[PDB]
């Protein structure tokens, strides 16, 4: 999905 | 960005004929025949080839682990035709990447002739770029590590034109990356890898640090050399290690440069549509910077403006210098690794710009940095605050924020477990919806609407945020026509009815508007409306001293009855009253 | 295993014996010489890699550097009892 | 030196620091009839290219001083102008814009003999600077209008910069 990983 | 075409398969075609030097090779002392960090002479003609191929595979998997792998070692003619045909069959509409090495091949001709053969060098086999284009007629990306690589690109374009002319009785879909111009050769430098262009595109670090050590005229960090650079601990994706932080900074800088140099028409196509294309161009900028120093000029199609002159590269060198001054002791003593102030300073500069922003100014150059900061859990609160303050300017400020891709990230932050982020996400979404109400039901397809319902429910939240939340709910209910059921599942009507007695003029207006918008064409909340005698409370707002509240009450009440009357039945009593 | 051994042509000390690679003047005489009436030639360094010779059996070539700066070349071979050669 | 520079394509950077003192001394004390030695040096310098990345700030005083030295034979000043014009194609002269622009304006005023070449030099510098040259537009034009000075490329570049599109 997102181009970059998110530390949700 | 609805166009989400992706790369499905990668073809690795190697011509590393270990032990054979073409007749036009100048040899040998500075040859530095290091390929994929392998020296073929220590393993022999067969083990080395397979080992190098394995490393090339690993280097590509780091960027797109899901790609379909396809490899040929010294393929001739039918082997390539069959490979390209099979890959086209695997995915006929998606992109294919074609990587040609050419180190063991004589300098290319206008036709692309290559030394592929049945283990007998006298069988050069002339090839045809035209035929290669025919086999791979799909959208595709080409990488050429040839010495006179630009010659191939020129022939490719001329053949594409020829084909188009024949069709008047692929040019616009191909992307090409060539190592250097048609009139120059790759450097023979004893300290560099032979596959310099590949290394820059596939391993952005490593050579970047090696170059740093070699290129710097006078080192300012005594004691740091290659013996330590090759011992730096950590995984590339482990955000808290030296290499992790360096990769994060590198990405942020290269995105900032692309944002601030290219026209938007190219930026969106190259750095957002496809993960692999964006990664390759991001690394290409580094390859340009490094190869310039050796009298080589990398060539690409589409052509980009030059970037080696940009000021941001100085920031990179500074960050690298700071990191490396800690490396000795960390290795020798084990001292804890300290993080750089890079992002803190970039946020500070943004904050300074915000002091007095106007439309008639260059946009801030650091929005791509804020986008990166929002991905972590250290400075998230500050980045969100500064973003909010930026968005408080007139609508133009919002459009810029939209053009970089805040939207798909704030949708993810919307469902985090944090509670302290409530007023910030509410403010940001209130402004985005106030400016761009066309969002294709993203807040009601996912669980974002539930978040805002809970936000409204919280009895201790200040009225300013309750008002913004009520606004957001009114917008998504009237805007999407799918939130119509969700607002009933959460008993939004009960909440609004309770909140009709709120002393604040705007909560009274927006709550009444929400109720009016709910009672439009709902069958379920035709019945819920009549069932709870909601109108009985709304008419009391007709006594409100402020005419804006009376208008909102008249709207909600008239809509309530106008739609409830569709049944008539016993509700005709209400209709007349 | 039988597929791979013919492809072995050399060994580097870093993968088989890092302790030798890191030497150091060891105060030991070069194995091939000692004369009580002359100065003792001390071992100064060991070549970074060994060359494997391919035959029915595989001896390895070693080179040592001595205190006099000369190269000394020895052939290292296992699977044989050399005490007979010494007596001869 | 020229032959070595051509042979040592990307390696000359490791040896250049040991020759700079001699080139500088030649520029300071050129006693040839009248400046043929320094002219030969200028011809050699034009081929260095990227090798001057970290040394441009050392070799671009005396060229300008020669340019601003109205005693030397005319071919020397023209050679200095051509040298800077060619160097502009490969090196970043952003930080030296004020250093270069001021001497040229004086030359434009002082004598028509170097007028044509000087205008060509401006065209190359402005091209590289682009919008960065906007801060200098009013001053140079003020001098240009004193004399019958025009140029197809300078005038087009300035009009494009003012309009806001230079591509
Ligand atoms: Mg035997
Ligand atoms: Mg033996």
């Amino acid at each position: 999905e997102s181009q970059f990983e998110m530390d949700i | 960005m609805k166009d989400r075409m992706k790369t499905v398969s990668v073809a690795l075609v190697l011509c590393l004929n270990v032990g054979v030097d073409p007749p036009d090779v100048v040899k040998t002392t500075p040859c530095a025949r290091l390929e994929c960090w392998i020296d073929p002479l220590s393993m022999g003609p067969q083990k080395a080839l397979e080992t190098i191929g394995a490393n090339l595979q690993k280097q590509y998997e780091n960027w797109q682990p899901r790609a379909r792998y396809k490899q040929s070692l010294d393929p001739t003619v039918d082997e390539v035709k069959k490979l390209c045909t099979s890959l086209r069959r695997n995915a006929k509409e998606e992109r294919v990447l074609f990587h040609y090495n050419g180190h063991g091949v004589p300098r290319p001709t206008v036709n692309g002739e290559v030394w592929v053969f049945n283990k007998n060098y006298t069988q050069y086999i002339p090839l045809s770029i035209y035929d290669l284009q025919t086999w791979m007629g799909s959208p595709s990306i080409f990488v050429y590590d040839c010495s006179n690589a630009g010659l191939i690109v020129k022939s490719f374009k001329q053949f594409a034109l020829q084909r188009e002319q024949e069709l008047e009785v692929s040019m616009k879909n191909c992307i090409q990356l060539a190592a250097c111009e048609a009139t120059e050769l790759l450097p023979m430098i004893p300290d560099l890898p032979a596959d310099l262009f590949t290394s820059c595109l596939t391993t952005p670090i490593k050579i970047a640090l090696r170059w740093f050590c070699m290129q710097k005229c006078v080192s300012l960090v005594p004691g740091v050399t290659l013996d330590l650079i090759e011992k730096i601990p950590g995984r590339l994706n482990d955000r808290r290690t030296p290499l992790g932080e360096l990769n994060w900074i590198f990405t942020a800088i290269t995105d900032t440069i692309a944002w601030n140099v290219l026209p938007r028409d190219l930026f969106q196509k190259l750095f957002r549509q496809d993960l692999l294309v964006a990664s390759l161009f991001r690394n290409f900028l580094l390859a340009e910077r490094i190869m310039r120093s050796y009298n080589c000029t990398p060539v690409s199609s589409p052509r980009l403006p030059p970037t080696y002159m940009h000021a941001m590269w100085q920031a990179w060198d500074l960050a690298v210098d700071i990191c490396l001054s800690q490396l000795p002791t960390i290795i020798e003593e084990g001292t804890a690794f300290r993080h750089s102030p890079f992002f803190a300073e970039q946020l500070t500069a943004f904050q300074v710009w915000l002091t007095m922003g106007v439309e008639n100014r260059n946009p801030p150059e650091q929005l791509p940095i804020v986008l990166q900061v929002l991905l972590s859990q250290v400075h998230r609160l500050r980045a969100l605050d500064l973003l909010g303050r930026f968005l408080d300017l007139g609508p133009w400020a919002v459009s810029l924020a939209l053009s970089v891709g805040i939207f798909p990230y704030v949708l993810k932050l919307l469902q985090s477990s944090a509670r302290e982020l409530r007023p910030l996400l509410v403010f940001i979404w209130a402004k985005i919806l106030a400016v761009d109400s066309s969002c294709q039901a993203d807040l009601v397809k996912d669980n974002g609407h539930k978040y805002f319902l809970s936000v409204l429910a919280d009895p201790y939240m200040p009225a300013e945020h309750r008002t913004m939340t009520a606004f957001i709910l009114a917008v998504i209910v009237n805007s999407y026509h799918t939130g119509q059921e969700a607002c009933l599942q959460g008993n939004l009507i009960a909440i609004c009815l309770e909140q009709l007695n709120d002393p604040h003029p705007l909560l009274r207006q927006w709550v009444a508007i929400c109720l009016g918008r709910i009672w439009q064409n709902f069958d379920s909340a035709r019945w819920c409306g009549v069932r709870d005698s909601a109108h009985e409370k709304l008419y009391s707002l007709l006594s409100d001293p402020i005419p804006e509240v009376r208008c909102a009450a008249v709207f909600a009440l008239g809509t309530f009855v106008g739609n409830s009357a569709e049944r008539t039945d016993h509700s005709t009593t209400i209709d007349h009253n | 295993i039988s597929k791979q051994l013919p492809q072995l042509t050399s060994l580097e000390l870093q993968y088989v014996s890092p302790k030798l690679l890191m030497c150091r003047d060891l105060e030991l005489a070069v194995p091939g010489t000692y004369d009580p009436n002359q100065p003792i030639i001390r071992i100064q360094s060991i070549a970074p890699s060994l060359q494997v010779i391919t035959s029915k059996q595989r001896p390895r070539k070693l080179t040592l550097m001595g205190s006099n700066g000369h190269e000394f070349v020895f052939l290292l071979k296992g699977h044989e009892d050399l005490r007979q050669d010494e007596r001869v | 030196i020229e032959q070595i520079v051509v042979a040592l394509g990307g390696e000359f950077k490791l040896y250049l620091p040991q020759l700079i003192p001699h080139m500088l001394r030649v520029f300071m004390h050129d006693n040839s009839p009248g400046r043929i030695v320094s002219i030969k040096l200028l011809a050699a310098i034009q081929l260095f290219g990227a090798n001057l990345d970290d040394y441009l700030h050392l070799l671009l005083p005396p060229i300008v001083k020669l340019f601003d030295a109205p005693e030397a034979p005319l071919p020397s000043r023209k050679a200095a102008l051509e040298t800077v014009d060619r160097l502009t194609e490969s090196l970043d002269f952003t930080d030296y814009a004020s250093r270069i622009i001021h001497p040229i304006v004086r030359t434009l005023d002082q004598s028509p003999e170097l007028r044509s070449t000087a205008m060509d030099t401006l065209s190359s510098l402005v091209f590289q600077l682009g919008k960065k040259y906007q801060i200098f537009i009013p001053m140079v034009n003020k001098v240009l209008v004193r004399h019958r000075i025009n140029h197809q490329r300078y005038d087009v570049l300035i009009c494009r910069i003012v309009k806001g599109y230079t591509l």
